[PDB]
Formats: C-alpha cells, sequence, structure tokens
C-alpha cells in the first residue's frame, strides 16, 4: 500500500480474511477491447450503409420539380426534452426523436430552387430510417452533410456570436471526398500582383491549407525571375499544428518582387512534384496556381514531364485585375483540372466548392466498392460535447458528379466506455494509423502552434481543430519506444511486446521504471489498441459477495453518509 | 540563481530535460524537470525527417472519362 506502511498490512490480512479477483489478462484485454471496438464500428458502419442504399434511391426518384412555395417543410417544431449525450433537445428548425434539425450555411439563404428541392427528398426518407437507427441506441449524433445544409437527427437546438460555420469546410466532410492528395502550391509572387491581391492570396493560402487535408503533403513554390521554396524541401505528412503553421507564417511574409519566369516555376513545379526519395505518399499529383493571370501556355514543359496526366492543375485567378483568363483557362482544362476564381472574400465556400469534387471524379467512376467507411482523426464537436471521432461515407448521384457525405459522431467518451479502467491504474493509449491516439495522456484543447499574444490594439475565427498529435510527443521519447511506434504505425506487428526501462513524466516531476505492455492492430480498419502497464504484475483484486456482513460494511458506508 | 549555480554543480554531480507539452494554455510550453518552471514556447521545424507515414489503400486516381466540362 506504498507509504501506508505496516498498519496497512492488516487490511491485507483482512483481505486474507476476505476475497480478491486478480485476473488482468493484459493480452486478452487488448484482443477483446479491440474486437469490441470492431463491433461498435461494425454496427455503426452497417448503419451508415443504410443511408447509402436509401438516399441513393430517393434522389433517383426525387423528381426535383420546382414550383414549391406551398408545403415545405415547414414551420418550426418545438418539443422540449433533456437526457444523455448532454444538451436539452427542444426546438430545432432553421427551416430523442421529433422531426429533425436542418442547419444551413449562414450565408446560404433558405430561398432557392436548389435548397428546398434538396430539403424535400433528404428528410423525406432520411428521417424514417435514421429513426430506425435510433431503434438501436445509442447513435450519439447521426449527421447528414450535403452540398450545403446539415441534417441533424433529433432536435438539438441550433446553435450575439456569428455562425461562420459551414460544412463543406468542416474536415470530416473533406475526408469523405477523394483521398489522399499530393499538393504543390505555386503562389505567383511576381512583381505584378499588388499588395492587395497579395493580401487576399495570402489569406487564401492561409485558409486553404486548413481546408487542405490533414494527411497530405504540401509545399509553397514562390516564383518570379526565379523559383524558390519556403524552407523544408521534403513535405510533409503534416502535424497540421506545427508544419502547416510554419508554412503559413512563412506565407505571412511574401512580398511581391520580380518578373514572371512562369515556365521556370513550372520547371520545378513538376520536378518538386516529381521526386521519389522517401515520403511523398504516392497518389493524385496536383499543383495549384494562385495568380493574376498567365501570359503564356506552357505546353512544352507539360509534354516534357506529363502525358500520363497524373498531374492536375487548379488555377485560381483572384481579385479584379484585368488579365485574360485564357492561358490559364486553357491550362487546367488542358491537363485535367478545374479553374475557378476568388473575387474578394467569397474565399470560403469557393475554396471548397471544387477543390474536392473535381478530385471526386475517379471516385464517381470505378469507385463504388470503395465506399468503405473512412474514419477521421479526433476533433471537437461544433456543439459543446467534447472531442469526437466521426466515421464518414460518400453517397453517389445517378449519372452526375456525386451526391453527399453522411457521417456518424462517436464520442470518445464511450470509446472509453469500451476502455475498461479498473484492473489497473496508470494508462491506456491508442495510436492512430498515423499521428494521434485517443490516449488518456492528455485533456481537451486544440494544441496550438507556438506563442503570440495578439495585438490588443486592433482587436475590439474561433477554434478550428483537429487535435493532431505525435505519439512521439504525447509521451516521452526512448528511441526504442520510437522503434515501437514506427513499428505499430505500419501496423505490421501484432502481439509484439516488451518493457523499456524508462523515466516517466507525471504531474511536474519524473519517475522511472519498467513497463511491459501489450498492444495489437485492429483486425478491421487500421489503428492499434494498446495497454501500457506498470510491470507490477497483471492482477486486480476485488470482492464478492453476499449482503450480510458486507451489508454491515454497507452500513459502515451509512455511517460514512455523515 | 546562485542557488542554481550550486544546482549547476549539482548537475555536474541532476537531470536537465526539456519536455514540451503542446497542450497547456494554448501555447506549446516547454518543461524542464530534474531527476525551473514553465515558460513560453518555441522551435521545431526540423531538418532531418523521421517517423514513417503510411496509407497503402484506395488512392483512386486512374480514370477513363474525365469530361472536359472545365469552366465555364
Ligand atoms: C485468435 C485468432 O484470431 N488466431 C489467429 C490464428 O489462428 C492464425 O493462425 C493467425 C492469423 O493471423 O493468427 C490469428
Ligand atoms: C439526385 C439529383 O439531384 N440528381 C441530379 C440530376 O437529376 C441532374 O440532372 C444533375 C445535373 O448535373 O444533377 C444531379
Ligand atoms: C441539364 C438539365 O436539364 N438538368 C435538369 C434541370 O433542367 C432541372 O431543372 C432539374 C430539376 O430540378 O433537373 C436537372
Ligand atoms: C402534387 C403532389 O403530387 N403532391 C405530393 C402528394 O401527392 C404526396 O402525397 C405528398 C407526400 O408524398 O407529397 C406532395
Ligand atoms: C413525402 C414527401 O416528402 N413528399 C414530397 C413532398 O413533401 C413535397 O412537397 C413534394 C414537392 O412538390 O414532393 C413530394
Ligand atoms: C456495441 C453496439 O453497437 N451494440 C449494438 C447495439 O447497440 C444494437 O442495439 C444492436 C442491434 O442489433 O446491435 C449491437
Ligand atoms: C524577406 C522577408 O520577408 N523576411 C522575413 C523576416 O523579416 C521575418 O522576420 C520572418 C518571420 O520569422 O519571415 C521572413
Ligand atoms: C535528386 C536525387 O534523386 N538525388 C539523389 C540521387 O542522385 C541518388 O542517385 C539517389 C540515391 O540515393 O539519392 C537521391
Ligand atoms: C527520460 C528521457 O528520455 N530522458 C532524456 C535524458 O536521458 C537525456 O539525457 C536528455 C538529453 O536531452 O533528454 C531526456
Ligand atoms: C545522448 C544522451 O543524452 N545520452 C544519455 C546517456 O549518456 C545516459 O546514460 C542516459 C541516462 O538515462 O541519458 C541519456
Ligand atoms: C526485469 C527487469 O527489468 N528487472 C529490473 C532489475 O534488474 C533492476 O534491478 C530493477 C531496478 O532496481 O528494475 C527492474
Ligand atoms: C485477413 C487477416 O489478416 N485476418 C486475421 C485473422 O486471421 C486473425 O484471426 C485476426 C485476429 O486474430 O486478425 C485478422
Ligand atoms: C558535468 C558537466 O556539466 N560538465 C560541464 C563541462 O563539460 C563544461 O566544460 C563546463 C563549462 O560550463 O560546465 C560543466
Ligand atoms: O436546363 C436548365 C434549366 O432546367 C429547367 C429549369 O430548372 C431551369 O431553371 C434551368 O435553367
Amino acid at each position: 500500500x506504498x507509504x501506508x506502511v505496516h498498519q496497512l498490512v492488516d487490511i491485507y490480512e483482512k483481505y486474507q480474511d476476505l476475497y480478491t479477483v486478480e485476473p488482468n489478462n493484459a493480452r486478452q484485454l487488448v484482443e477483446i477491447a479491440a474486437r469490441d471496438i470492431e463491433k461498435l464500428l461494425s454496427n455503426r458502419s452497417k448503419a451508415l450503409v443504410r443511408l447509402a442504399l436509401e438516399a441513393e434511391k430517393v434522389q433517383a426518384a426525387h423528381q426535383w420539380r420546382e414550383d414549391f412555395a406551398s408545403n415545405e417543410v415547414v414551420y418550426y417544431n418545438a418539443k422540449d426534452d433533456l437526457d444523455p449525450e448532454k444538451n436539452d433537445s427542444e426546438p430545432g428548425s432553421q427551416r430523442s426523436y421529433q422531426h429533425a434539425a436542418v442547419h444551413i450555411p449562414t450565408d446560404i439563404y433558405e430561398g432557392s430552387t436548389i435548397v428546398l428541392n434538396e430539403l424535400n427528398w433528404t428528410s423525406a426518407l432520411d428521417d424514417v430510417f435514421k429513426k430506425n437507427r435510433e431503434e438501436d441506441p445509442s447513435l450519439l449524433w447521426q449527421v447528414f452533410g450535403s452540398a450545403t445544409g446539415l441534417a441533424r437527427y433529433y432536435p438539438a437546438s441550433p446553435w450575439n456570436k456569428i455562425d461562420l460555420y459551414d460544412v463543406r469546410r468542416r474536415p470530416w466532410y473533406i475526408q469523405g471526398a477523394a483521398s489522399p492528395k499530393d499538393m504543390l502550391i505555386l503562389v505567383d509572387v511576381s512583381g505584378s500582383v499588388s499588395g492587395l491581391t497579395l493580401k487576399l492570396i495570402r489569406t487564401s493560402v492561409s485558409e486553404m491549407l486548413e481546408t487542405l487535408s490533414d494527411d497530405d503533403f504540401v509545399n509553397v513554390a514562390s516564383f518570379n525571375s526565379n523559383a524558390q521554396d519556403v524552407s523544408c524541401f521534403q513535405h510533409l505528412v503534416q502535424a497540421n499544428v506545427r508544419n502547416k503553421k510554419v508554412l503559413k507564417d512563412a506565407v505571412n511574409n511574401i512580398t511581391a518582387k520580380g518578373i514572371t519566369d512562369y515556365k521556370k516555376g513550372f520547371s520545378f513545379a513538376f520536378e518538386q512534384l516529381l521526386n521519389y526519395n522517401v515520403s511523398r505518399a504516392n497518389c493524385n499529383k496536383i499543383i495549384m496556381l494562385f495568380t493574376d493571370g498567365g501570359e503564356e501556355r506552357a505546353q512544352e514543359i507539360f509534354a516534357k514531364y506529363n502525358k500520363d496526366k497524373k498531374v492536375r492543375v487548379f488555377t485560381f485567378s483572384v481579385g479584379q485585375h484585368n488579365y485574360d483568363r485564357g492561358p490559364i483557362q486553357w491550362m487546367a482544362c488542358e491537363n485535367k483540372g478545374y479553374y475557378y476564381e476568388i473575387p474578394s472574400i467569397g474565399a470560403i465556400r469557393i475554396n471548397t466548392q471544387e477543390y474536392l469534387d473535381v478530385l471526386g471524379r475517379p471516385m464517381v467512376l470505378a469507385g463504388d466498392k470503395a465506399k468503405q467507411v473512412q474514419w477521421t482523426n479526433v476533433y471537437l464537436d461544433a456543439l459543446e460535447l467534447g472531442l469526437v471521432i466521426t466515421g464518414t461515407l460518400p453517397v453517389f448521384n445517378i449519372t452526375g458528379q456525386f451526391e453527399n457525405k453522411t457521417n456518424l459522431k462517436n464520442q470518445l467518451i464511450l470509446g472509453v466506455m469500451g476502455v475498461d479502467v479498473s484492473l489497473e491504474d496508470i494508462k491506456r493509449l491508442t495510436p492512430r494509423f498515423t499521428l494521434c491516439p485517443n490516449g488518456y495522456y492528455f485533456a481537451i484543447d486544440p494544441n496550438g502552434y507556438v506563442l503570440l499574444h495578439p495585438n490588443l490594439q486592433p482587436k475590439p475565427p474561433k477554434s478550428q481543430e483537429p487535435v493532431t498529435l505525435d505519439f512521439l510527443d504525447a509521451e516521452l521519447e526512448n528511441d526504442i519506444k520510437v522503434e515501437i511506434r514506427n513499428k505499430m504505425i505500419d501496423g505490421e506487428s501484432g502481439e509484439k511486446t516488451f518493457r523499456t526501462l524508462v523515466k516517466s513524466q507525471d504531474e511536474r516531476y519524473i519517475d522511472k521504471g519498467n513497463r511491459t505492455y501489450t498492444w495489437t492492430p485492429v483486425n478491421g480498419t487500421d489503428y492499434s489498441s494498446l495497454a501500457l502497464v506498470l510491470p507490477t504484475y497483471s492482477f486486480y483484486y476485488i470482492k464478492a459477495k453476499i449482503e450480510e456482513t458486507i451489508t454491515q460494511a454497507r452500513y459502515s458506508e451509512t455511517l460514512k453518509p455523515d | 540563481c546562485i542557488t542554481e549555480q550550486t544546482q549547476y554543480f549539482f548537475d555536474n554531480d541532476d537531470c536537465g530535460n526539456c519536455s514540451r507539452i503542446f497542450h497547456v494554455e494554448k501555447l506549446m510550453n516547454t518543461n524542464l524537470i530534474f531527476i525551473p518552471c514553465d515558460t513560453r514556447l518555441l522551435i521545431q521545424a526540423e531538418q532531418t525527417s523521421d517517423g514513417p507515414d503510411p496509407c497503402d489503400m484506395v488512392k483512386q486516381p486512374r480514370y477513363r472519362k474525365g469530361p472536359d466540362v472545365c469552366f465555364d
């Protein structure tokens, strides 16, 4: 009993007069918990399937006739309630059970041929079967996400703060359309853009990288009179936090200065895109020009380095200027790629609008058996709830360019509910297929870059997520342990386990010791369950049973009432 | 300070150990702890890279009908 000393031994003697439990199978604890998680993920995956199979149908027969005006949806249901999963369900219709909430982008207006037309067929069947999915508690937050408006099942109330929140932008949805992405930006810093469109473009990259997937490699190829890169030269995997921040703040200083080499930037663009030496993460291979307007075709380099057309071009003319869209509009179409503009601060929705869907083309095609659920990295809910993983799936149109991406919220709280904490008293930890776990080694805040107290003078844009983390940084480095995370990150090894004698951080001063610990890959989708253990043994005393004298000790608890 | 000089000799004879925490009040605070107190935050960037990434799935990109819809 540690410091409790010899007087405590009598309790063990009383325990000698009593009962225990021991147990703690370690290995089997891992196998079981992993499999259990597999069971949850299976239930909710199968549940997810239903929206595919069903939303495909109604959309196929939605008629999509205009007219409208009459009865859709409409009004505003309002039935108060309060229960588990927090939040008092009550009133929810910008346009448990009881009807369904239907969020809209605050800029998008509930007054269009498109909007209501969706609004019909979506809820018109979704409500039913999602409710059927409520027949099997407890779906924590079933959520539909379309091109615009949310469908939240059950009436959690949306929402002087401004709701700048969208859905096209919000990452789980980004995961649901075309993955992964090899990205190579070319800002045109050419002594040509003013400081105006420079500010705009600066903001543009500044947000787009946030818009960009948080597991896709990226550079920033500034060019004019010469090509050049912001320092890194490898790119990136992205800690999102640190890496993207570096690149971003580097963007923060990007003065225009110099004539347009144009081709030379491209010359490195394909090349820096080319490479082969490590990382890279092979897949779609695309570059993004943000520029005032090109003065030439560059087909020469194109044929020089592309014909497999694995290269893509997304060109984003911005602001006003006056330069012809021609050579640019020639280019993206020339090379598979979808050009489109950002005139002012329409930057948010325009960024998402075809940054993903144009990459959705292959998925629309042969992709269909690919509609396996695509789980996300941990992040905080838009509504207060605490951090929650969200499994997504795509849903197809009928002949067109893809419909919309359904998902399920999964409280990491109940993810922990499958994570027993009683046979032991130190830590679980569950690293993702790359960065992060959900390990009880940390709490609930959005990481953050480095420092910077904001200048109070200008201030009279609120949380962005995900909480990305190194396994390596979540907990103390040991090289050997680094071998271990680099082993598990591939996911290859199964029951492989061993102690590493190691100092361990606690509150604010470190201990040291051995920690034999179990872990396995999930048999299903990636990940890896894990169980760090104070090599103290592997047992957990308990007690059973009967009232009687134990009821008398319960009466001692009755004495403990006061 | 001078006590930290005696401590410096104590180090010559314990465990100076930087230990970043990305959490805390937003900022990425470093924490020395010995086997004096939490300060601000800095540094990373790196030159040498490590920690192998992985995927090896889907990555659909091959096509047979990229319609030249372009824009507009």
